[PDB]
């Protein structure tokens, strides 16, 4: 039963540090992507007046 | 990019230079007729 508490323990160790490891990622993207969207908006932004 | 941004300096900053001179020149051009209708509207004046 032990052996069953750690296959729970892997559960319980906690494959949401996926999401939450994720979840800070997912706020990286947003840099990056916001970026990306400025790379391309710092290009046409600055020209031609 | 950066790079590409730095380059981007010289680029649009040599543009600047390039659209101002081509005003440059053809100043040179209206210039020349400047002088000339001056110089003509005195001759006359003087002429008369």
């Amino acid at each position: 039963q032990q052996m069953k508490k750690l296959e729970e323990e892997s559960r319980k160790a906690i494959q949401i540090a996926e999401n939450s490891r994720k979840a800070d990622l997912d706020f990286i993207d947003q840099e990056l992507q916001k970026k990306r969207a400025n790379d391309n908006k710092f290009i046409a932004s600055k020209m031609e007046e | 990019e950066e790079d590409r941004d730095n380059a981007l300096i010289q680029q649009w900053r040599v543009e600047d230079t390039e659209m101002r001179l081509r005003r440059e020149t053809l100043k040179q051009k209206k210039l020349q007729d400047l002088y000339k209708y001056e110089e003509e509207n005195e001759k006359k004046l003087i002429e008369a």
